[PDB]
């Protein structure tokens, strides 16, 4: 080798060398994944060096915390990175189509033929794919019961169907009161907090939010109906000045002088906020409630709980974006303008602990735009797999919203995919034939691997599922009870139309990449 | 224990024949690793590099600059390739093949007792006469045209991987040039380093891959309050900050009465009050800083309808000032109606992916451009990244010289045979190495037909009888197919200062590895 | 694993496991001996330990000398050990349908068939090509034309074709004149010396025997001319009895006595060598050759070197077989019953040295049945690929002449084998249908080896061999030179039928147990 003879420590591979080390690794985290795909799907425990137990089926999550060091596992995780970003699901079967990709064209570039050619079908096969795609796409106008079908095939393999049928409830209604009269949905207004009270199978819907962080002070109240909510971001706490100064005293008396001068400042901002529950009235009960992303310190607590004022601190950044619109208040900066135009409405404010952990409720909002998905696993394992899903979920009805087609199921896309290849193959007219070949039998192998995960033979089911779309015009698929071919835009079984758009593109040049490489080696020490 | 009386302790010496021929057999080396990385039919590289990434390419420059080698004449051929590429954008790969070939016919005449200097200095005279044979064969360009200056960028990434998407990237590439066009004093200039920004974004198809008339930041809105969607915004640049901190002197204030503490803290609120009522006199609609704002400013800013972008970098800032027009000040007492950027389209905080991008874009007249790149992950993204660098390269190369070469092949045959008939007038010892340097050009069409699979013996007997008529003179080889086609109805055509440029280095570098005849490691240096 | 509970220094594999060993393993000794089938198959040089070179690329020698340390490859080794025992060529055809019966049926396995299903269907295939190979087998009758092309097919798949046109004038003409009358040819009487005179294109075939050793005596003649054979099993050195006795003499006298006495038994056989030679009317020339199996010692050959008896020593053990049968006589263990019908007769009988070692050369009998093949290759490596390629060809004319049919050559065999088997496909009536097109296929590696090796495509010259096997009834093969289908019982290329008996039989079997394996672990420490 050359390599070799410059640096005596530089491995390398050749021609048919790198191309037998590509293939056998993406049949490696193949034949691992294959067996999560669907809802019949097998659990994984993961367990780190430290000995946390991360149990879960995401193709996402198995690619990230798995013990592999090598090249090719290196750079589907790359493409699963980004498919698990952007649309959410669709990460599980990106790796089986480019496993697929590299195991069909092994059978042609062993036999005598160049890898270039097999890349040239790729792409002939990619965009008769990408055509057909949008032929097969249902519109259904958004309905909120087309929606609950699509969150329900994404949860459903996640999930043991016993919280697919509660979580369902609590991603679709919190999607669609957030914005309105066909504007982008922002996925930051939702909160996920996590939660140990009762059970995995007890997750609600929080219309407003909910709080990490309760009350720091003994004698504030713990039960606030109908508060006027006054988010703030100044520093209540003591704060010097940036020029360091000093005191500077001559007797003792004008010490205690000093002390009561240097908080001047900070009780000026508290006189700010006790007038402000003056001025709405306060002949009744009148709770007030600050979140108070800034620290306060303990003298200016003691003095909001001789008014009557629930006051928190040291909030995230992005609460104050939700709950600015869940109490529809204004987030200040400063006291210079307040009115009660910035105050908020709240209907019940309160507050739990959980083992020394306060959590603050605000509920009974009129028009919240913002909510707060409550998952309450009982173990810190079962807690990743309601948050790994409810993302999962979100993101599912968020692609189904902004898209205006809903594309059908399991077998219903694939299957007709792939057969809408042969009758186009010898359209190409030259030696690229073989390419829409080998793309072919690469998509039909989501229909063989929910096949083998649901128990039913892998070639005698192919079979009959073909035979019934031939022979007549419906999209036909893959039934994960009975093995029978049934049709996915009737029983219930959607997908996105990103997902299968993106895994067309996503999973073709990163095929015709891998299988022009020639010379991996390791340089440069 | 007595030392041993040395001298030059822990050194070695090496001379003769076994470092003329040493030299050799080190640049033999490196040509044979990108040998497959020339023609149209070429294959991609992976390569690993100890920070835990993986750079998988197939240009000559990006290959070799992750290879580390322990051969004094083997690091020359790599600053070979460096320069190559920061001098034009494809022109790298042809010269390591090419000074390869230019010391393989050398080591020949170093066997038959000849100097090395008799060797250079027929060299140098076959140098002076490829640069007079280039300039009688090319073409003058219409810079104007905006359909043949696609034709020379597609020419130029037919070889790279963005071939497949050559009706997209060719779009791209030369709008971004002509956008970055910039010339305010009497001297035209071409910066597409510092103001074509190529940020990428992992997600989504490439075919969405477009330039976008403005540039973008990855950088959120400092208040939610403040509004995302401005249709048009009165942008202006700051650079220094919009707080209050210490100064640059041994300041200390001495507070005796109880009145004087609460005045520093109210005198630190009317300072912010006091910029920000400068910056607000312009009435402005988008305000941006390279240093922090404090919530002070916030207060100010928000009731006066003004988003605020608070950490945005020092050369994103000089490209914004370019595609809107404005002038970053820093000074915010110091505004004036001059330093505001009007002009700017329309203004949006989106999300790609869990992420806001601050997209300043739709602008009437911008210097400068950002091309958003779009791709499956971070490893194809940074190929299609290196391949429009080397494509926004070989379109400055024509706007300031415009002259093609015929490529393909072409290029090298047309002066293998003007070296070949004036070598004929020589009649001296520097005749015979003065025909290899014409025998040496031939390993570029050599190239092209081994990596396609065509013969070898075949095809350059029939080229080199081509070139022997002055008619045509412009035959090649056509890598797509592997026949013999005139680069007249191909479209392949090369700039003049790629090929200038990958002359005068494969020479030079043979220049200089030849009168090396010791070699002296072991030493060491403060 | 149960393995690793009781032995924990005890690797194993699993049921999906131990398939990808056996079947990555006989890739990669498919992927290597590939270069070598056929007449345009690569010289591999194979360097020991110690540095010599053995150049050669029978597929015997390949698998015995190459560094690797595989159970997969011990197996296929000891099936190509036989190939090369019984019957010579067929070893590197062996392999490649091995490695061939197991990547065709992992595409098969690995799309949820069972393994037993597709060696059910290797069984069905295997019944149909065994009566597919007596149909296309020709009896010629055994001309001694069939028989050079027959020597020419095996000779040139091992030389560079300057050399097999003199070597099957030695392979031929030696095999004829050892046996006739329907008896079995037995190839010990064929002697191969190495020598190293004057060039590999210089082994001629000497109708006598070529003895490695000379005359013990430099008053013997060197060239003797119409000789007479004794073959001799006596010892003529000084032996003492078996019972440990020694002498004990008294003066000094009777010292020389015990000597003189102690030799009466040896110069008594030696005085019944020099009696014989007087009985055979020796008033001309009339050599005599003593061969003598076992050693001599200086005193008899002294004794007979003053006569005129040229004797050598130390013999090999069926040079008392060959020389037997070349000169006529009988090989006597004894000397009491010595007589003229015992002795043997030759026309030329002379030596030759080459640096420092004698070769005693007997020529010019009348019906000798035993012959040498006289190799004088320049190099040491030379030597090994004239002796490795004589076997190969004098074990392949010795099946032409015991089976009473020829079988075809290249593709003409395993073109119309694979095409038989797809009509007789649905003749199965089960599950095992695709097991014929795995054998099917697995057959067809014969004309795609032999067209990547000689530099022609590998898929458009299958299709044109096939196209003119449908369309006609010649069984059509594959053209080394042009790459048009031509055929190859009219070209002059033949094989044997069993090896391609075995290739059927060897090959099955060794796929059927391979593929029900599942279990491969290392325990016994
Ligand atoms: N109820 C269902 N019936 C049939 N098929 C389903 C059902 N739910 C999901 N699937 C199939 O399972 C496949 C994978 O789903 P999922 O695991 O959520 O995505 P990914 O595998 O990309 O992570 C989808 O392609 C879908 O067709
Ligand atoms: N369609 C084509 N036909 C023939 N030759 C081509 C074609 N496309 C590219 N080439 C050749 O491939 C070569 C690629 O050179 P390249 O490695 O890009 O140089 P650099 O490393 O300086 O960028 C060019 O010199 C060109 O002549
Ligand atoms: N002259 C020839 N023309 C075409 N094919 C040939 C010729 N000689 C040998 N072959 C083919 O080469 C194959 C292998 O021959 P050989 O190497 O002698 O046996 P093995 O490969 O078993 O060691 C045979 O199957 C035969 O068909």
């Amino acid at each position: 080798a050359a390599v070799k003879t410059l640096n005596p420590k530089a491995e390398v591979a050749r021609a048919q060398a790198a191309l037998a080390v590509n293939i056998s690794a993406a049949r490696g985290l193949q034949d691992v994944l294959r067996t999560n795909l669907g809802p019949k799907g097998t659990m994984k425990m993961l367990v780190s060096g430290a000995g946390d137990i991360k149990l879960t089926k995401d193709g996402n999550v198995l690619l990230h915390e798995m013990q592999i060091q090598h090249p090719t596992a290196s750079l589907i995780a790359k493409v699963a990175t980004a498919q698990d970003d952007i649309t959410g699901d669709g990460t599980t079967s990106n790796v089986l189509i480019i496993g697929e990709l590299l195991k069909q064209a092994d059978l042609y570039i062993s036999e005598g033929l160049h890898p270039r050619i097999i890349t040239e079908g790729f792409e002939a096969a990619k965009e008769k794919a990408l055509q057909f795609l949008e032929e097969v796409k249902v519109s259904r106008e958004m309905d909120r019961e087309t929606l609950i079908d699509v969150a329900r095939t994404s949860l459903r393999t996640k999930v043991h169907a016993e919280l697919a049928d509660v979580l369902t409830e609590a991603v679709v209604d919190s999607i669609l009161a957030i914005k309105k009269q066909d504007e982008p949905i922002d996925l930051f207004m939702i909160e996920i907090m996590e939660m140990k009270h009762k059970s995995e199978t007890d997750t609600s819907l929080i219309r407003g939010l909910v709080l990490d962080h309760g009350a720091r002070h003994p004698d504030m109240k713990k039960r606030v109906e109908d508060a006027y909510i006054l988010t703030c971001n100044v520093s209540l706490e003591y704060e010097k000045t940036e020029v360091n100064s000093g005191f500077f005293y001559k007797s003792a008396e004008e010490r205690e002088k000093l002390v009561k001068a240097e908080r001047k400042f900070i009780e000026d901002r508290v006189k700010k906020i006790i007038e402000l529950k003056r001025k709405v009235c306060g002949d009744s009960d009148k709770g007030f409630v600050v979140i108070n992303q800034k620290g306060i310190d303990p003298f200016s607590l003691d003095a909001l709980s001789k008014e009557g004022i629930v006051a928190l601190r040291r909030a995230k950044r992005r609460n104050m974006e939700r709950l600015t619109l869940a109490c529809g208040g204004v987030a200040l900066n400063s006291f210079d303008d307040l009115s009660p135009d910035c105050l908020g409405h709240a209907g019940l404010v309160y507050e739990y602990t959980l083992g020394e952990e306060k959590f603050t409720f605000i509920e009974k909002c009129n028009n919240p735009r913002s909510v707060t998905l409550l998952i309450k696993g009982p173990n810190k394992h079962t807690l990743t797999q309601i948050k790994d899903a409810v993302r999962d979920g979100l993101r599912a009805v968020k692609n189904a919203i902004d898209d205006g087609c809903v594309v059908p199921g399991a077998g219903a896309v694939e299957v007709a995919m792939a057969e809408a290849l042969i009758k186009h193959k010898p359209s190409v007219k030259g030696r690229a034939q073989l390419g829409v070949q080998a793309f072919a039998d690469a998509l039909l192998i989501i229909p063989k691997v929910l096949a083998q995960n649901s128990g039913f033979d892998l070639q005698e089911t192919l079979v009959k599922i073909q035979a019934e779309h031939s022979e007549s015009g419906q999209l036909v698929g893959v039934d994960l009870n009975t093995g029978e071919p049934m049709v996915a835009a009737e029983v219930g079984v959607w997908d996105n139309y990103c997902v299968k758009k993106q895994l067309l593109h996503s999973c073709t040049v990163i095929a015709t990449n891998i299988l022009l490489v020639d010379e991996i080696m390791r340089a440069g020490m | 224990h007595r030392p041993v009386l040395v001298l030059s302790q822990n050194t070695k010496r090496e001379s003769g024949r076994k470092v003329q021929s040493g030299n050799i057999n080190a640049a033999k080396t490196i040509a044979d690793i990108i040998r497959t990385c020339l023609g149209p039919k070429s294959m991609m590289k992976m390569l690993l590099d100890p920070m835990g990434g993986i750079v998988m390419t197939n240009d000559g420059n990006a290959i070799l600059r992750e290879i580390q080698v322990q051969h004094p004449a083997a690091k020359s051929m790599i600053e070979i390739s460096r320069t190559q590429d920061e001098e034009v954008g494809d022109g790298t790969t042809s010269v390591i093949i090419l000074a390869g070939e230019m010391l393989s016919v050398a080591e020949h005449f170093l066997e038959q007792q000849m100097h090395p200097t008799v060797v250079i200095s027929a060299y140098r005279k076959a140098l002076d006469d490829m640069i007079s044979t280039l300039k009688k064969i090319s073409i003058p360009v219409d810079i104007s045209d905006s359909d043949m200056m696609l034709n020379i960028i597609n020419s130029s990434i037919t070889t790279k991987a963005i071939s497949r998407w050559s009706s997209l990237a060719c779009n791209i590439a030369l709008d971004a040039v002509k956008m970055v066009q910039f010339e305010e004093n009497g001297r035209k200039e071409i910066d597409i380093k510092k103001y074509a920004r190529v940020e990428k974004i992992p997600g989504g198809i490439i075919e969405d891959s477009c330039v976008l008339r403005g540039v973008m930041i990855n950088k959120d809105v400092t208040h939610p309050r403040m509004r995302r969607y401005i249709k048009n915004p009165r942008i202006v640049l700051l650079d220094s900050s919009l707080e209050y901190k210490k100064g640059e002197s041994q300041t200390d204030i001495e507070i005796t009465r109880e009145e004087d503490f609460t005045r520093i803290l109210q005198m630190e609120e009317e300072y912010i009050q006091q910029l920000c009522e400068d910056i607000i006199q312009l009435k402005p609609d988008v305000v941006i800083t390279e240093k922090g704002i404090s919530d002070l400013a916030q207060h100010y800013l928000m009731r006066a309808n003004i988003t605020a972008i608070r950490r945005v970098r020092k050369t994103d800032n000089n490209r914004i000032a370019r595609a809107c027009g404005a002038r970053i000040v820093s000074r915010p007492e110091e505004l004036r109606e001059d330093d505001v950027g009007t002009g700017a389209g329309l203004l949006e905080i989106k999300k790609i992916g869990d992420e806001y991008f601050t997209f300043i874009t739709d602008c009437k007249d911008p210097k400068a451009c950002t091309i958003l790149l779009r791709g499956a992950s971070k490893e194809i993204l940074s190929e299609v990244e290196r391949n429009l660098q080397d494509a926004m390269q070989v379109c400055r190369n024509v706007l300031l010289d415009p002259q093609l070469v015929p490529g393909g092949g072409a290029s090298e045959m047309a002066v293998a045979h003007a070296l070949t008939e004036k070598s004929k007038a020589m009649t001296g010892v520097e005749q015979w190495p003065y025909r290899a340097v014409a025998q040496a050009l031939e390993v570029i069409p050599r190239t092209l037909i081994q990596n396609c699979g065509a013969s070898t013996i075949r095809l350059l007997t029939s080229l080199r009888a081509k070139h022997t008529q002055e008619n045509c003179e412009t035959w090649g080889v056509n890598g797509e197919t592997g026949t013999l086609v005139d680069m007249k109805e191909l479209g392949i055509w090369e700039p003049l200062a790629v090929k200038l440029q990958t002359y005068k280095t494969a020479v030079e570098t043979a220049v200089l590895l030849l009168r090396i005849d010791d070699i002296v490691s072991g030493h060491k240096k403060k």
